[PDB]
RNA sequence: CCCGGCGAGGGGAGUGAAAAAGAACCUGAAACCGUGUACGUACAAGCAGUGGGAGCAUGCUUAGGCGUGUGACUGCGUACC
RNA sequence: UGUAACGGGGCUAAACCAUGCACCGAAGCUGCGGCAGCGACGCUUAUGCGUUGUUGGGUAGGGGAGCGUUCUGUAAGCCUGUGAAGGUGUACUGUGAGGUAUGCUGGAGGUAUCAGAAGUGCGAAUGCUGACAUAAGUAACGAUAAAGCGGGUGAAAAGCCC
C-alpha cells in the first residue's frame, strides 16, 4: 500500500478574514505560515499547495512589542552599484502598510514555485474594509 | 469492515475480500493462514486494543503468490579512493487474499 | 620495426605529447611491447609417472570393456574392401589396432580408413589410447607391452 | 577570446531560431497579363502595371 | 593468439547506456560521461533508499499531528496517550485512519484521552 | 503515392539549404514553386530543381493530378564532406571542409 | 521513358534470389546531424540525478486491476581521474 | 561590492537560570525477511544441520572463489539457407563479472562440455590513428590602381567575349 497524496483538483479550499487589529506581527505571521500551507488540514502533502486563502484585514493596526516600532529596520537592496535602502517599522507603516505582513509571512513560508504558489493565497489589507463578499469568507482567529 | 494487522513485523489495514503483498512466510503456495494479530476493526462500531490484541479478533487469509520482487541495485562507491561495489538484490514476498475477519 | 629513431617532434614547445619513437607500442603501427619468440612448449614427464599414466589408463580399458584382446589378426591382401568388412562380423567401427608381428597388409589398407588407426605395439600412446572408442591388441602385442611397461 | 568549455544542441538550437528567413506571401498579379511578380518591381516578361516598359 | 576486443567493448558500454536512457544531454549519449551519472545515480538510489523511510515517517507524523490538532490534542500528547494504553498501531497506519476513517480516528483521540 | 525525389551530393551545405525548407512545409506544390521563384539564395535554386523534378516525376511515373499535391516530408541530410587544406600565417595548415548535403523531398496527396 | 543545362543527380521500367547488393557497391556500430509522433517547457536559479509524485499519453485481460513513455511540483544532492 | 557578528523570518519569550514529564531525531539499537564468512558440536560420518554464538566500512597492501574473450583438444561428433556469426531490440534469470529464449536486420558459418594456452578485458597516459562535433554560418576572401553602360554567347553573366 501507498500513503494519500493530494490531488490539486479535487482540493476543496476555503476562505478566511483575519483582523490583525492589535495583533503581534511575528505571532499572527506565524499562523497564517501555519494555514496559508495547508499544515492545519489533515491531508497535508509537502509538493501540494493544500492550504487556505486568507484575508488579512486592519494590517497598519498590527502591533509589536519592545522598542521595534523603530529599531526594527527593513534593509533592501536595489541590484545597484551600492544602493542599501532601509526603512523602520514606522516609516514601512506609513509609506506601505501591506508589505509589513507579507514580508513576515513570505519569511516563514517555504522558498520556491509552490512557496510562491501559497504567498498568492494570502490578501492583505490596511482598511477594514474588503472586495471579497462573493466568497462568504469565514472568520479566523 | 475494514481492518489492521501486523505480520512482517509492520502493520497492514486490509480490506475482506482484497489482496495484499507481505514479507516472505514458510508455507505452502495454496494454503490459509490465520492471524491472530489483529490491532484494529473498523466497523460501526471500531473496536480497538487497550491491551496486546482485541480478544477474539481472527484473520482468516488465503496464499496466492510467492514471488520475488524487482531487482534493487547497489552501487557502493568512493570517489578518488579506487573502489566501487556494484550488487543486486530481489526481497522475496508473499500475496495473500483476505476471506474473512472476525 | 622498420622505422626511425628520430623524435618525431621535439620535447617541448608543441603542444602534443612527448613521443621519442614511431616504433612505440602506444602507437599505431610498431610495438607489441611483449613480442613472443619462438619457443619450446614442451615439458618433461618423468618415466615412472609417463608408465604409471599408461598402466592406469590400460587398466581402465578392462573395466569399461574398449580393450578388445584377438589372437591372430591380418587381413589378407592390402584392401579396404575386406578390412572394411571384417570389422562388421567382429562388430566394432572406432578403434585402435595394435600389433607386436607389424604387418605391411593390415597397415597399408588402414591408412585412408580414419575410424581405424594401426601401430606397433612399441608406439603406443597416452592420448592414443583414451582417445579412440574400441582398442584391439593382439595376444603377442599384449605380451609386448605387459613385458615393455612390467 | 575562446570558449572555456562547449555549448549544446539546445543552446545553438535557442540561437538558430532568429535565423529563419521570412517568406515572400505576396505575390503580386499583373493586371493585363496576371503573371506572379514581387510587388513594384516588372514582370519577368516585361510588365509592370499593365504596360510593357521593356524590350 | 591474438584476441579483438571490439565485440565486447559495445557489449559493456550499451549495457551501460542502456541505465543512463532517459539523461539529459551527454548523459544520455555518451559512454564516459553516461557511466558516471549511472554510479551517481546508483550512489542517489542507495542513499535514498534510507531516506524514502525518514520522508514518508515525517509525512505521517504531520498528518497525524495536524489530525489531532482538529480533535484538540497536539501529537506528543497523542503517541504517549496512545503507548500508555498499550495500543500498537503505527504511524503509517494512524496516517491512513487520519485521512480516510475520521469517526475511527475520532475513537483513538478518546482512547488516547483515557491517559 | 509519396512520389519521392532528391538530390545527392549537393554541392551547398546543409544549414544553408535546412533554412530553405523550412518555407515549404505542409504546403501545396503550386504555392511552393512561386515562393522559391522570388526567394534569395542559392539554395532555393537547389530545391527548386528537385520540386519542379517530383512534380513531373510524380505525375509520370505513378500518381498523375498536379492541383492536389502538398509537399510532406522535405528534409535535407549532410552529405559526404570533402577536405582541402587552407594554409594560414607562421607556416600552420587548416582544413577546410567542402561541404555538400543530401535533398531529399515528398509530394503526396 | 520522365524531370534536368543534348549536364550532376534522381524516379519509374528492366537484370538478379536480393539494387536501403547500383560501382561510395558484403555486413554497416558509435559519436555527429536530421525528419515525424507523445508528453514537458516562456515567474524560473546551481554536477541536471536521485526518493516521492499528481497530471497526461498509451497497451492488456476484465467488467477491476496492471505495464511502458513523459515528469508539473517537491526532500536530498559541489562530476570523474 | 550588500543587511552580512542568531543560518533567515521573526521573538519581551521563540532569551536566560533551575525542577519535572512528554515527544522528534542516525545506515546506532530492536522487529520481519535474504545472503555470505568463520568457530563450537546433536552425533551425523565426508553433510544437511535440530542448532548455537558470531562477524561482514575500508586506501596501500596480503589472501581466497569466479565471469568473459580468442585460440587448441574431445570433433569427419553436435547446431545451422526450415536462417550461423555480426548488428539491433525485447522478456526472463543469477550476489557480480554476466547468462538464457525469442521478433527485426544479416545471408554463412558456429560451437556444448571439461581441459589446455594466451597479443585476455581500458575512460583518463598534454597517449597513437581515423571519423565527427564546438566556436560559427562567426572571422576572413591577400594591397585604397576604379569602375560604368550597351550588344553578343549561353540554362544562367558584376567577373567571359567584342
Ligand atoms: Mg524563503
Ligand atoms: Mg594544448
Ligand atoms: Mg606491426
Ligand atoms: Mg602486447
Ligand atoms: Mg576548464
Ligand atoms: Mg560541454
Ligand atoms: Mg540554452
Ligand atoms: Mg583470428
Ligand atoms: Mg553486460
Ligand atoms: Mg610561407
Ligand atoms: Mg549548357
Ligand atoms: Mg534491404
Ligand atoms: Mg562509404
Ligand atoms: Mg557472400
Ligand atoms: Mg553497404
Ligand atoms: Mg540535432
Ligand atoms: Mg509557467
Ligand atoms: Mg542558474
Ligand atoms: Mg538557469
Ligand atoms: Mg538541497
Ligand atoms: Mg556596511
Ligand atoms: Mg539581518
Ligand atoms: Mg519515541
Ligand atoms: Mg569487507
Ligand atoms: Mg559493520
Ligand atoms: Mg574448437
Ligand atoms: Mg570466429
Ligand atoms: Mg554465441
Ligand atoms: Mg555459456
Ligand atoms: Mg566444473
Ligand atoms: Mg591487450
Ligand atoms: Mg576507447
Ligand atoms: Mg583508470
Ligand atoms: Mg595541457
Ligand atoms: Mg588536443
Ligand atoms: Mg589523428
Ligand atoms: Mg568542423
Ligand atoms: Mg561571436
Ligand atoms: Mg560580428
Ligand atoms: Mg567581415
Ligand atoms: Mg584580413
Ligand atoms: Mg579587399
Ligand atoms: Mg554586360
Ligand atoms: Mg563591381
Ligand atoms: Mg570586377
Amino acid at each position: 500500500m501507498k500513503t494519500f497524496t493530494a490531488k490539486p483538483e479535487t482540493v476543496k479550499r476555503d476562505w478566511y478574514v483575519v483582523d490583525a487589529t492589535g495583533k503581534t506581527l511575528g505571532r499572527l505571521a506565524t499562523e497564517l505560515a501555519r494555514r496559508l500551507r495547508g499544515k492545519h488540514k489533515a491531508e497535508y502533502t509537502p509538493h501540494v499547495d493544500t492550504g487556505d486563502y486568507i484575508i488579512v484585514l486592519n494590517a497598519d493596526k498590527v502591533a509589536v512589542t519592545g522598542n521595534k516600532r523603530t529599531d526594527k529596520v527593513y534593509y533592501h537592496h536595489t541590484g545597484h552599484i551600492g544602493g542599501i535602502k532601509q526603512a523602520t517599522f514606522e516609516e514601512m507603516i506609513a509609506r506601505r502598510p501591506e508589505r509589513v505582513i507579507e514580508i513576515a509571512v513570505k519569511g516563514m513560508l517555504p522558498k520556491g514555485p509552490l512557496g510562491r504558489a501559497m504567498f498568492r493565497k494570502l490578501k492583505v489589507y490596511a482598511g477594514n474594509e474588503h472586495n471579497h463578499a462573493a466568497q462568504q469568507p469565514q472568520v479566523l482567529d | 469492515m475494514y481492518a489492521v494487522f501486523q505480520s512482517g513485523g509492520k502493520q497492514h489495514r486490509v480490506s475482506e475480500g482484497q489482496t495484499v503483498r507481505l514479507e516472505k512466510l514458510d508455507i505452502a503456495t495454496g494454503e490459509t493462514v490465520e492471524f491472530a494479530e489483529v490491532l484494529m476493526i473498523a466497523n460501526g462500531e471500531e473496536v480497538k486494543i487497550g491491551v496486546p490484541f482485541v480478544d477474539g479478533g481472527v484473520i482468516k487469509a488465503e496464499v496466492v503468490a510467492h514471488g520475488r520482487g524487482e531487482k534493487v541495485k547497489i552501487v557502493k562507491f568512493r570517489r578518488r579512493k579506487h573502489y566501487r561495489k556494484q550488487q543486486g538484490h530481489r526481497q522475496w514476498f508473499t500475496d495473500v487474499k483476505i476471506t474473512g475477519i472476525s | 620495426v622498420t622505422g626511425s629513431g628520430k623524435k618525431p617532434w621535439r620535447q617541448k614547445g608543441t603542444g602534443r605529447a612527448r613521443s621519442g619513437s614511431i616504433k612505440s607500442p602506444i602507437w599505431r603501427s610498431g610495438g607489441v611491447t611483449f613480442a613472443a619468440r619462438p619457443q619450446d612448449h614442451s615439458q618433461k614427464v618423468n618415466k615412472k609417472m609417463y608408465r604409471g599414466a599408461l598402466k592406469s589408463i590400460l587398466s581402465e580399458l578392462v573395466r569399461q570393456d574398449r580393450l578388445i584382446v584377438v589372437e591372430k589378426f591380418s587381413v589378407e591382401a592390402p584392401k579396404t574392401k575386406l578390412l572394411a568388412q571384417k570389422l562388421k562380423d567382429m562388430a566394432l567401427e572406432d578403434v585402435l589396432i595394435i600389433t607386436g608381428e607389424l604387418d605391411e597388409n593390415l597397415f597399408l589398407a588402414a591408412r585412408n580408413l580414419h575410424k581405424v588407426d594401426v601401430r606397433d605395439a612399441t608406439g603406443i600412446d597416452p592420448v592414443s589410447l583414451i582417445a579412440f572408442d574400441k582398442v584391439v591388441m593382439t595376444a603377442d602385442a599384449v605380451k609386448q607391452v605387459e613385458e615393455m611397461l612390467a | 577570446a575562446v570558449q572555456q568549455n562547449k555549448p549544446t544542441r539546445s543552446k545553438r538550437g535557442m540561437r538558430r531560431s532568429h535565423d529563419a528567413l521570412t517568406a515572400v506571401t505576396s505575390l503580386s498579379v499583373d493586371k493585363t497579363s496576371g503573371e506572379k511578380h514581387l510587388r513594384h518591381h516588372i514582370t519577368a516578361d516585361g510588365y509592370y502595371r499593365g504596360r510593357k516598359v521593356i524590350a | 593468439a591474438r584476441v579483438k576486443r571490439g565485440v565486447i567493448a559495445r557489449a559493456r558500454h550499451k549495457k551501460i547506456l542502456k541505465q543512463a536512457k532517459g539523461y539529459y544531454g551527454a548523459r544520455s549519449r555518451v559512454y564516459r560521461v553516461a557511466f558516471q551519472a549511472v554510479i551517481k545515480a546508483g550512489q542517489y538510489a542507495y542513499r535514498d533508499r534510507r531516506q524514502r523511510k525518514r520522508q514518508f515517517r515525517q509525512l505521517w507524523i504531520a498528518r497525524i499531528n495536524a489530525a489531532a490538532r482538529q480533535n484538540g490534542i497536539s501529537y506528543s500528547k497523542f503517541i504517549n496517550g496512545l503507548k500508555k494504553a498499550s495500543v500498537e498501531i503505527d504511524r503509517k497506519i494512524l496516517a491512513d485512519i487520519a485521512v480516510f476513517d475520521k469517526v475511527a480516528f475520532t475513537a483513538l483521540v478518546e482512547k488516547a484521552k483515557a491517559a | 503515392m509519396e512520389t519521392i525525389a532528391k538530390h545527392r551530393h549537393a554541392r551547398s551545405s546543409a544549414q544553408k539549404v535546412r533554412l530553405v525548407a523550412d518555407l515549404i512545409r505542409g504546403k501545396k506544390v503550386s504555392q511552393a514553386l512561386d515562393i522559391l521563384t522570388y526567394t534569395n539564395k542559392k539554395a532555393a535554386v537547389l530545391v527548386k530543381k528537385v520540386l519542379e523534378s517530383a512534380i513531373a516525376n510524380a505525375e509520370h511515373n505513378d500518381g498523375a493530378d498536379i492541383d492536389d499535391l502538398k509537399v510532406t516530408k522535405i528534409f535535407v541530410d549532410e552529405g559526404p564532406s570533402m577536405k582541402r587544406i587552407m594554409p594560414r600565417a607562421k607556416g600552420r595548415a587548416d582544413r577546410i571542409l567542402k561541404r555538400t548535403s543530401h535533398i531529399t523531398v515528398v509530394v503526396s496527396d
